[PDB]
């Protein structure tokens, strides 16, 4: 009789198939498959030296000599020139499956682009159907000169990282130096998200309430009320003395720490508003809702500036909005893992960094903006090129577990990671450094203080902790 | 060893003579 | 030997790049086969959709 | 396809393979022939349904037949085939070299055979000069 | 353990003994021995493969093992090569011996012969 064997395609002279598959092999290479695998090689089933059964059969019968065969130098001749067309053949299996993941990889992000033109498409056509359903009878340019420098410029200044930021050996010894209670009202407490400016921090309340809180001092600063439900989203401002917040009761209201009254309120959203962010030159307000829309305003005057719909026709979660210090080339995260940077001039996209299946909880630029950040709770955190728009390196785990927040040190040489538990990364060698599980419950918000030497933190857990070593 | 196939040319020749020949 | 064998090495020659045609079609068709089963089930969910 | 049954002698399309005979069978004949007779037809050990594993082919990552006749298996094969050769027509040219080299040592005599045949020349003479 | 072939005098990987004499083979040799001879091949005892007893039981550079097969081929017909060579100059020898003894027959049954004379001189 004659076989082949499913591994080398080659005729064998010793047939044996397995049993938790039809297919056939040459005894020794699928023995030392099984010696390094434990599996059917084709079935992937699991699979035993003793779950084999052997033809006894005649194998198959000798390939005829070439007449250039038949002399022992010719074979080996033969030999030689046989074997270097096996390795070549190897050598180009390798590349070409290297080609394959590069087109597979470019051909779903075709077709996930093409999916970001049909939900804008599909969302028109339902709003203009629905008409038919129911008929009845400019410091942005600033903003674009600065960033026609500082996204280019600023290797000028930034020559080097500095020398007082913690090495990798002295923040392994992290450990929860301070802890907080009382800070908000313990009918409804919670804290749901955290900034901070120095030694200085801004806290959002379950109980509908702003506190300005010092988390050195263990002393809150000020009680700003107004909002009508819990809070979403929070920005303290460098001058130390505005603050901004955003609540479930879907307004924006911006607070003085001299003042127990609104400084100005923004009513600019269908639904709970999501995300802020502050313009660098500080008089600006940025912000985001789970209402698909986004809108930007002067703090200053109160004035909105400028406001779009991300996609109409659908109350979808727009979940984090950034300003970036150039100018320009930031983005917002939502609900379908959009992360989508924005042509601020045109309101369309300019630039994206996806890298989940899940909605994106925080985005973070580099003082330089040449290294972002992103995660999500489908479990990892990766290292972005905001340089050339490309993966750079990711940080990976075995639970997959919810991460609720990140940052960046001062610097951008530490990211804290985490959510059900705390995790710091040196990222100048990227090498996981500690594990905290000093929390009893989620982490909530996420900041760093100087020199990556203190890390601030607000938990479900019903208290404010900060680690520091 | 190398040739064991003319065990096949003796019964292909063997197959090619039971043309024009007899039962069983 | 050459002149002897060579007509029935040229048949051999012949017969391995027509196999080699055929497997590589049969290769890129069970790939097809197996993209359209996938799909027509894809068609199938647009249709209750549409 | 190109399985050729055992007993039917037919190339099947629905190869079956039995533990215990390591034999090719179909699976529309074996069935049968367990119902009827419950034996292997080939080593006439029992058979039972559960014995009996069907063949397949051309499953994901299944290498390409090789058909242009060479390989490096059947290279080493032959370079195999004429090593044993050799090495048994090595070891006879050695017997026959050991036997021959053999009885030429025990064959020499000729030295003894001269001083025989001065022994006698020499009586010869002594004999033949007397008168 | 290094296990050496009564047939080819190299280290075997699978070395079998034989019960009609007890010397060491390479299986594949003997096999093929008996398959040809049907001897035992020291003891020439009729032999049959099922009197065989199994005994107990890296690379480096396929450049480099193609050219240590080619110089180990050419040692292996250099020594046939040889046996032939030297099986003629022994098959050579012999019959110039027995030529001597044949002559030396002769020489002696001449003699032997003409000493007879000498009786009836």
């Amino acid at each position: 009789m004659s076989f082949v064997c499913g591994i080398s395609g080659e005729l064998t002279e010793d047939p044996v198939v397995s049993q938790v598959s039809g297919h056939i092999f040459d005894r020794r290479l699928i023995v030392k498959f099984i010696a390094e695998n434990g599996t059917d090689p084709i079935s992937h089933g699991e699979l035993s030296e003793d779950q084999l059964v052997s033809l006894k059969s005649g194998g198959t019968g000798s390939a005829p000599r070439n007449v250039s065969g038949t002399s022992i130098p010719s074979l080996l001749k033969m030999l030689q020139d046989e074997w270097d067309t096996v390795m070549l053949n190897s050598f180009s299996l390798r590349q070409q499956l290297q080609i394959a993941r590069q087109e597979l990889s470019h051909s779903l992000y075709q077709h996930d682009a093409a999916c970001r033109v049909i939900s804008r498409l599909s969302k028109e056509l339902t709003a203009a159907r629905e008409a038919l359903s129911t008929l009845k009878p400019a410091i942005l340019a600033k903003l674009e000169e600065k960033s026609k420098s500082l996204t280019a410029e600023r290797k000028q200044r930034g020559k080097n990282l500095p020398e007082g930021l913690a090495k990798t050996e002295e923040l392994a010894e992290l450990k929860q130096t301070a802890s907080h209670t009382g800070i908000h009202s313990t009918g409804t407490p919670g804290i749901t998200a955290l900034d901070i400016k120095g030694n200085l921090s801004l806290t959002g309340g379950i109980d509908k309430t702003v506190v300005l809180y010092d988390y050195e001092k263990e002393q809150v600063m000020q009680t700003f009320k107004g909002h009508n439900k819990k809070i979403n989203a929070v920005v303290l401002h460098p001058d130390n003395i505005t603050a901004i917040s955003a609540s479930a009761d879907s307004h924006i209201r911006v607070w003085s720490a001299t003042d127990s009254s609104s400084k100005a309120i923004i009513d600019v959203h269908q639904a709970p508003v999501t995300d802020i962010s502050l313009n660098a030159s500080g008089d600006y307000i940025l912000s985001a809702s789970d209402d698909s829309y986004w809108a930007f305003s002067d703090i200053r005057s109160g004035k909105s500036l400028c406001k779009v719909s991300v996609e109409p026709g659908s109350q979808i979660a727009v979940h984090s909005i950034e300003f970036h210090p150039d100018g320009l080339i930031f983005g917002t995260g939502a609900a379908d893992a959009v992360v989508k940077i924005w042509d601020l001039k045109n309101q369309t996209v300019a630039a994206a960094f996806p890298g989940h299946t899940a909605a994106v909880r925080s985005i973070a630029f580099s003082e330089n903006g040449y290294y972002l950040a992103t995660g999500s709770e489908d479990g990892e955190v990766k290292l972005w090129d905001l340089r050339k728009l490309k993966n750079l390196k990711t940080f990976a785990n075995e639970e997959k577990q919810p991460i609720n927040s990140l940052s960046f040190d001062m610097t951008g040489t530490f990211l804290g990671i985490g959510g059900q538990k705390v995790q710091v990364l040196h990222v100048k060698s990227w090498s996981e450094v500690v594990s905290l599980s000093d929390h009893s419950g989620p982490v909530t918000g996420v900041r760093f203080g100087e020199n990556a030497r203190s890390l601030v933190t607000c938990s479900l857990d019903k208290s404010l902790r900060v680690f520091s070593f | 060893h190398e040739y064991g196939n003319v065990i096949k040319k003796v019964e292909e020749m063997k197959v090619r003579r039971e043309n024009e020949m007899l039962a069983l | 030997l050459r002149v002897k064998l060579g007509g029935y090495q040229a048949i051999h020659d012949k017969l391995c790049k027509k196999y080699q045609e055929v497997t590589t079609e049969i290769e890129m068709a069970n790939i097809e086969k197996k993209t359209f089963e996938r799909l027509g089930e894809h068609e199938l969910k647009a249709i209750n959709k549409r």
